[PDB]
DNA sequence: ACCA
Protein backbone atom coordinates (compact mmCIF):
# COMPACT_ATOMS: atom_id res chain seq x y z
CA UNK A 1 0.00 0.00 0.00
CA UNK A 2 0.61 3.79 -0.26
CA UNK A 3 0.92 5.65 3.08
CA UNK A 4 -1.32 8.74 3.47
CA UNK A 5 0.83 10.82 4.71
CA UNK A 6 -2.40 12.94 6.42
CA UNK A 7 -3.36 10.01 8.63
CA UNK A 8 -1.57 10.01 11.34
CA UNK A 9 -2.51 6.31 13.00
CA UNK A 10 -1.36 5.25 9.61
CA UNK A 11 2.38 7.17 9.63
CA UNK A 12 2.99 6.15 13.46
CA UNK A 13 2.54 2.33 12.04
CA UNK A 14 5.22 3.44 9.46
CA UNK A 15 7.63 4.99 11.72
CA UNK A 16 7.72 2.36 14.13
CA UNK A 17 8.23 -0.44 11.84
CA UNK A 18 11.13 1.82 10.82
CA UNK A 19 12.15 2.89 13.99
CA UNK A 20 12.50 -1.27 15.40
CA UNK A 21 13.82 -2.84 11.94
CA UNK A 22 17.26 -3.64 12.23
CA UNK A 23 17.23 -2.34 8.52
CA UNK A 24 16.16 1.00 9.76
CA UNK A 25 18.20 4.08 8.61
CA UNK A 26 17.83 7.41 9.32
CA UNK A 27 17.31 8.95 5.70
CA UNK A 28 14.52 6.40 4.98
CA UNK A 29 12.41 7.70 8.35
CA UNK A 30 9.98 9.82 7.52
CA UNK A 31 11.66 13.11 8.99
CA UNK A 32 13.88 12.57 6.17
CA UNK A 33 11.13 14.69 4.03
CA UNK A 34 11.03 16.90 6.27
CA UNK A 35 14.66 18.06 5.79
CA UNK A 36 14.53 17.38 2.25
CA UNK A 37 11.57 19.94 2.32
CA UNK A 38 12.51 20.82 -1.79
CA UNK A 39 11.41 17.25 -2.82
CA UNK A 40 8.44 15.91 -2.67
CA UNK A 41 7.50 12.43 -0.62
CA UNK A 42 5.85 9.51 -2.07
CA UNK A 43 6.05 6.48 1.18
CA UNK A 44 5.32 2.81 0.84
CA UNK A 45 5.06 -0.38 2.36
CA UNK A 46 4.14 -4.06 2.19
CA UNK A 47 1.93 -6.11 4.84
CA UNK A 48 2.39 -9.59 5.79
CA UNK A 49 -1.11 -11.89 6.20
CA UNK A 50 -1.18 -10.56 10.13
CA UNK A 51 -1.39 -7.20 8.58
CA UNK A 52 2.11 -6.49 10.50
CA UNK A 53 4.36 -3.87 8.12
CA UNK A 54 7.75 -6.21 6.73
CA UNK A 55 9.28 -3.66 4.28
CA UNK A 56 8.75 -0.03 3.36
CA UNK A 57 10.35 2.57 1.02
CA UNK A 58 10.75 5.76 1.71
CA UNK A 59 10.75 7.96 -1.54
CA UNK A 60 11.50 11.22 -2.53
CA UNK A 61 10.96 12.84 -6.14
CA UNK A 62 13.16 15.74 -7.41
CA UNK A 63 12.94 17.81 -10.33
CA UNK A 64 14.95 16.87 -13.32
CA UNK A 65 15.86 18.78 -17.18
CA UNK A 66 12.89 16.86 -18.84
CA UNK A 67 9.03 16.17 -17.81
CA UNK A 68 9.62 13.22 -15.57
CA UNK A 69 10.72 13.01 -11.80
CA UNK A 70 13.96 11.70 -10.51
CA UNK A 71 12.53 9.21 -8.08
CA UNK A 72 15.34 8.14 -4.86
CA UNK A 73 14.68 5.99 -1.51
CA UNK A 74 18.16 7.21 0.12
CA UNK A 75 19.91 4.21 1.74
CA UNK A 76 16.65 2.18 1.41
CA UNK A 77 14.26 0.09 1.15
CA UNK A 78 14.19 -1.09 4.82
CA UNK A 79 14.10 -4.80 4.64
CA UNK A 80 16.85 -7.31 3.62
CA UNK A 81 17.32 -6.25 -0.08
CA UNK A 82 19.30 -9.74 -1.02
CA UNK A 83 15.62 -11.29 -0.60
CA UNK A 84 15.14 -10.01 -4.20
CA UNK A 85 11.43 -12.00 -4.77
CA UNK A 86 10.56 -9.64 -1.31
CA UNK A 87 12.42 -6.67 -2.89
CA UNK A 88 10.12 -6.76 -6.21
CA UNK A 89 7.16 -6.75 -4.95
CA UNK A 90 7.91 -3.92 -2.26
CA UNK A 91 9.30 -2.19 -6.12
CA UNK A 92 6.13 -3.18 -7.66
CA UNK A 93 4.17 -0.87 -5.18
CA UNK A 94 6.87 2.05 -5.56
CA UNK A 95 5.98 2.14 -9.15
CA UNK A 96 2.30 1.65 -9.00
CA UNK A 97 1.89 4.91 -6.70
CA UNK A 98 4.65 7.26 -8.65
CA UNK A 99 1.92 6.59 -11.45
CA UNK A 100 4.20 7.24 -14.62
CA UNK A 101 5.77 10.53 -13.18
CA UNK A 102 9.55 9.14 -12.35
CA UNK A 103 12.01 8.11 -15.07
CA UNK A 104 13.70 6.25 -12.45
CA UNK A 105 13.29 4.82 -8.71
CA UNK A 106 16.66 5.02 -7.03
CA UNK A 107 17.43 2.68 -4.10
CA UNK A 108 21.26 2.31 -2.75
CA UNK A 109 20.70 0.29 0.79
CA UNK A 110 23.49 -0.60 2.82
CA UNK A 111 24.70 -4.18 1.61
CA UNK A 112 27.67 -5.59 0.86
CA UNK A 113 28.83 -5.58 -2.91
CA UNK A 114 29.14 -9.65 -3.98
CA UNK A 115 29.51 -10.77 -7.81
CA UNK A 116 26.21 -12.83 -7.44
CA UNK A 117 23.85 -10.29 -5.43
CA UNK A 118 24.83 -7.90 -8.81
CA UNK A 119 24.18 -10.48 -10.90
CA UNK A 120 20.58 -11.19 -9.03
CA UNK A 121 19.58 -7.59 -9.13
CA UNK A 122 20.48 -7.62 -12.71
CA UNK A 123 18.61 -10.82 -14.02
CA UNK A 124 15.54 -9.06 -12.67
CA UNK A 125 15.72 -6.26 -14.67
CA UNK A 126 17.22 -3.82 -12.50
CA UNK A 127 20.47 -1.57 -13.93
CA UNK A 128 23.35 -1.30 -10.80
CA UNK A 129 25.61 1.21 -10.60
CA UNK A 130 28.89 0.06 -8.75
CA UNK A 131 32.11 -1.53 -10.23
CA UNK A 132 31.05 -0.13 -13.50
CA UNK A 133 31.33 3.23 -12.41
CA UNK A 134 33.82 3.48 -9.69
CA UNK A 135 36.78 5.35 -11.78
CA UNK A 136 34.69 8.41 -11.58
CA UNK A 137 35.56 8.58 -7.97
CA UNK A 138 33.61 9.00 -4.83
CA UNK A 139 30.76 10.81 -6.56
CA UNK A 140 30.10 8.37 -9.07
CA UNK A 141 26.80 7.75 -6.63
CA UNK A 142 24.90 10.13 -4.82
CA UNK A 143 25.74 8.54 -1.79
CA UNK A 144 29.60 7.31 -1.11
CA UNK A 145 29.78 3.35 -1.72
CA UNK A 146 33.23 2.60 0.41
CA UNK A 147 32.80 3.24 3.63
CA UNK A 148 34.54 2.94 7.01
CA UNK A 149 32.50 1.20 9.52
CA UNK A 150 33.57 0.24 13.06
CA UNK A 151 31.93 -3.15 14.13
CA UNK A 152 31.52 -2.79 18.27
CA UNK A 153 29.63 -6.03 18.43
CA UNK A 154 33.58 -7.69 18.22
CA UNK A 155 34.28 -6.02 21.28
CA UNK A 156 31.45 -6.48 23.82
CA UNK A 157 32.71 -6.01 27.17
CA UNK A 158 34.45 -2.49 26.15
CA UNK A 159 33.30 0.05 28.57
CA UNK A 160 34.77 3.60 26.58
CA UNK A 161 36.21 4.35 23.56
CA UNK A 162 39.95 3.85 24.60
CA UNK A 163 39.19 -0.32 25.40
CA UNK A 164 38.82 -0.30 21.53
CA UNK A 165 42.56 0.63 20.09
CA UNK A 166 45.89 -0.19 20.05
CA UNK A 167 48.58 1.21 22.62
CA UNK A 168 49.51 3.47 19.42
CA UNK A 169 45.66 4.71 19.08
CA UNK A 170 44.92 4.89 22.39
CA UNK A 171 47.81 7.93 22.80
CA UNK A 172 46.40 9.74 19.88
CA UNK A 173 42.97 9.39 21.62
CA UNK A 174 44.34 10.65 24.73
CA UNK A 175 46.50 13.98 23.25
CA UNK A 176 43.82 16.39 22.85
CA UNK A 177 42.03 15.51 26.21
CA UNK A 178 45.54 15.76 27.56
CA UNK A 179 46.07 19.04 25.80
CA UNK A 180 42.78 20.68 27.73
CA UNK A 181 40.01 20.10 24.78
CA UNK A 182 36.52 19.11 26.19
CA UNK A 183 34.01 17.80 24.16
CA UNK A 184 30.12 19.13 25.05
CA UNK A 185 26.91 17.47 23.16
CA UNK A 186 23.40 18.23 22.69
CA UNK A 187 20.51 19.43 20.04
CA UNK A 188 20.35 22.52 20.66
CA UNK A 189 19.70 26.00 18.74
CA UNK A 190 23.30 26.84 20.64
CA UNK A 191 25.02 23.49 19.31
CA UNK A 192 23.67 23.93 15.90
CA UNK A 193 25.45 27.49 15.48
CA UNK A 194 28.58 26.39 16.91
CA UNK A 195 28.20 23.57 14.41
CA UNK A 196 27.50 25.99 11.62
CA UNK A 197 30.33 28.61 11.88
CA UNK A 198 33.14 25.78 12.14
CA UNK A 199 31.27 23.77 9.15
CA UNK A 200 31.01 27.43 7.17
CA UNK A 201 34.69 27.78 8.45
CA UNK A 202 36.22 24.57 6.86
CA UNK A 203 33.93 25.05 3.52
CA UNK A 204 35.80 27.93 2.86
CA UNK A 205 38.90 26.42 3.91
CA UNK A 206 38.57 23.23 1.71
CA UNK A 207 36.84 25.32 -1.36
CA UNK A 208 33.59 22.86 -1.32
CA UNK A 209 29.81 23.68 -1.18
CA UNK A 210 27.81 23.58 1.90
CA UNK A 211 24.38 22.82 3.05
CA UNK A 212 22.59 26.16 4.20
CA UNK A 213 21.54 26.95 8.06
CA UNK A 214 17.57 25.97 7.76
CA UNK A 215 18.73 22.67 6.34
CA UNK A 216 20.53 21.67 10.22
CA UNK A 217 17.45 23.41 11.77
CA UNK A 218 15.15 21.64 9.89
CA UNK A 219 16.97 18.25 10.89
CA UNK A 220 17.12 19.59 14.30
CA UNK A 221 13.48 19.94 14.65
CA UNK A 222 12.40 16.24 12.86
CA UNK A 223 14.26 14.22 15.36
CA UNK A 224 15.16 14.39 19.47
CA UNK A 225 17.93 14.37 20.69
CA UNK A 226 18.15 10.85 21.73
CA UNK A 227 18.25 10.71 17.85
CA UNK A 228 20.33 13.80 16.91
CA UNK A 229 23.02 14.85 19.05
CA UNK A 230 25.67 17.57 18.22
CA UNK A 231 29.43 17.18 19.69
CA UNK A 232 31.24 20.77 20.51
CA UNK A 233 35.13 20.01 21.44
CA UNK A 234 36.47 23.39 23.19
CA UNK A 235 39.72 24.58 24.72
CA UNK A 236 39.25 27.18 27.52
CA UNK A 237 36.63 28.66 25.82
CA UNK A 238 37.69 28.81 22.46
CA UNK A 239 35.92 26.52 19.66
CA UNK A 240 37.27 24.25 17.83
CA UNK A 241 35.77 21.92 15.54
CA UNK A 242 32.13 20.03 15.62
CA UNK A 243 30.09 16.73 14.34
CA UNK A 244 26.64 15.96 14.36
CA UNK A 245 25.83 12.32 14.67
CA UNK A 246 22.75 10.26 14.10
CA UNK A 247 21.90 7.64 16.11
CA UNK A 248 18.91 5.27 14.48
CA UNK A 249 18.34 1.50 13.54
CA UNK A 250 21.93 -0.14 14.34
CA UNK A 251 24.19 2.54 13.77
CA UNK A 252 25.41 5.93 15.17
CA UNK A 253 26.40 7.71 11.91
CA UNK A 254 29.05 10.75 11.62
CA UNK A 255 27.52 12.93 9.31
CA UNK A 256 28.64 15.94 9.35
CA UNK A 257 31.91 17.87 10.81
CA UNK A 258 33.88 21.40 11.21
CA UNK A 259 36.64 22.44 12.71
CA UNK A 260 38.40 25.88 12.57
CA UNK A 261 41.09 27.23 10.91
CA UNK A 262 44.68 26.67 12.39
CA UNK A 263 45.55 24.44 15.08
CA UNK A 264 42.91 22.50 16.64
CA UNK A 265 44.97 20.70 19.49
CA UNK A 266 43.39 17.36 17.20
CA UNK A 267 40.10 18.05 18.56
CA UNK A 268 38.46 16.31 15.81
CA UNK A 269 40.23 13.00 17.71
CA UNK A 270 38.29 14.30 20.50
CA UNK A 271 34.96 14.37 19.09
CA UNK A 272 35.13 10.77 17.16
CA UNK A 273 36.07 9.99 20.66
CA UNK A 274 32.61 10.79 22.35
CA UNK A 275 30.94 9.96 19.79
CA UNK A 276 32.01 6.36 19.51
CA UNK A 277 31.46 6.70 23.43
CA UNK A 278 27.98 7.46 22.97
CA UNK A 279 27.66 4.11 20.92
CA UNK A 280 29.15 2.27 23.69
CA UNK A 281 26.99 3.67 26.09
CA UNK A 282 23.58 2.95 24.08
CA UNK A 283 24.80 -0.19 23.30
CA UNK A 284 24.96 0.39 19.37
CA UNK A 285 26.22 -2.31 16.97
CA UNK A 286 27.69 0.17 14.43
CA UNK A 287 29.59 3.27 14.25
CA UNK A 288 29.49 4.53 10.86
CA UNK A 289 32.04 7.53 9.88
CA UNK A 290 30.82 7.25 6.01
CA UNK A 291 32.67 7.74 2.62
CA UNK A 292 36.10 7.49 1.54
CA UNK A 293 37.01 7.45 -2.09
CA UNK A 294 39.81 4.81 -2.14
CA UNK A 295 41.29 2.65 0.21
CA UNK A 296 44.75 4.20 -0.03
CA UNK A 297 47.01 6.36 1.81
CA UNK A 298 46.38 8.71 -1.12
CA UNK A 299 42.96 9.27 0.21
CA UNK A 300 42.89 11.61 3.15
CA UNK A 301 39.14 10.79 4.04
CA UNK A 302 40.61 6.83 4.34
CA UNK A 303 43.70 7.88 6.23
CA UNK A 304 41.50 10.08 9.04
CA UNK A 305 39.27 7.26 9.60
CA UNK A 306 41.37 4.64 9.19
CA UNK A 307 42.76 5.81 12.43
CA UNK A 308 39.56 4.61 13.90
CA UNK A 309 38.67 1.73 11.64
CA UNK A 310 41.24 -0.38 10.89
CA UNK A 311 39.21 -3.14 9.48
CA UNK A 312 38.41 -2.65 5.52
CA UNK A 313 35.84 -0.41 4.51
CA UNK A 314 32.62 -1.53 3.38
CA UNK A 315 31.77 -1.79 -0.24
CA UNK A 316 27.91 -1.61 -0.75
CA UNK A 317 26.09 -2.75 -4.22
CA UNK A 318 26.31 0.72 -5.28
CA UNK A 319 23.24 2.46 -7.19
CA UNK A 320 19.92 -0.08 -8.14
CA UNK A 321 17.85 1.51 -10.66
CA UNK A 322 14.38 0.33 -11.59
CA UNK A 323 14.17 1.93 -15.46
CA UNK A 324 10.43 3.21 -16.08
CA UNK A 325 11.28 5.99 -19.15
CA UNK A 326 14.34 4.48 -20.88
CA UNK A 327 14.54 7.51 -22.83
CA UNK A 328 14.57 9.58 -20.13
CA UNK A 329 17.06 7.05 -18.39
CA UNK A 330 19.46 7.11 -21.13
CA UNK A 331 19.95 10.96 -21.33
CA UNK A 332 20.32 11.53 -17.95
CA UNK A 333 22.49 8.42 -16.54
CA UNK A 334 25.98 7.12 -17.74
CA UNK A 335 26.65 3.68 -17.14
CA UNK A 336 30.58 4.26 -16.74
CA UNK B 1 27.36 18.70 -4.46
CA UNK B 2 30.98 18.18 -2.34
CA UNK B 3 29.25 14.40 0.84
CA UNK B 4 26.11 13.33 0.22
CA UNK B 5 23.61 13.15 2.93
C1' DA C 1 50.85 18.36 3.53
C1' DC C 2 46.39 15.91 6.76
C1' DC C 3 42.18 16.80 10.83
C1' DA C 4 34.91 16.86 5.00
Amino acid sequence: PVLNLNDPQAVERYEEFMRQSPYGQVTQDLGWAKVKNNWEPVDVYLEDDQGAIIAAMSMLLGDTPTDKKFAYASKGPVMDVTDVDLLDRLVDEAVKALDGRAYVLRFDPEVAYSDEFNTTLQDHGYVTRNRNVADAGMHATIQPRLNMVLDLTKFPDAKTTLDLYPSKTKSKIKRPFRDGVEVHSGNSATELDEFFKTYTTMAERHGITHRPIEYFQRMQAAFDADTMRIFVAEREGKLLSTGIALKYGRKIWYMYAGSMDGNTYYAPYAVQSEMIQWALDTNTDLYDLGGIESESTDDSLYVFKHVFVKDAPREYIGEIDKVLDPEVYAELVKDG
Amino acid sequence: AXCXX
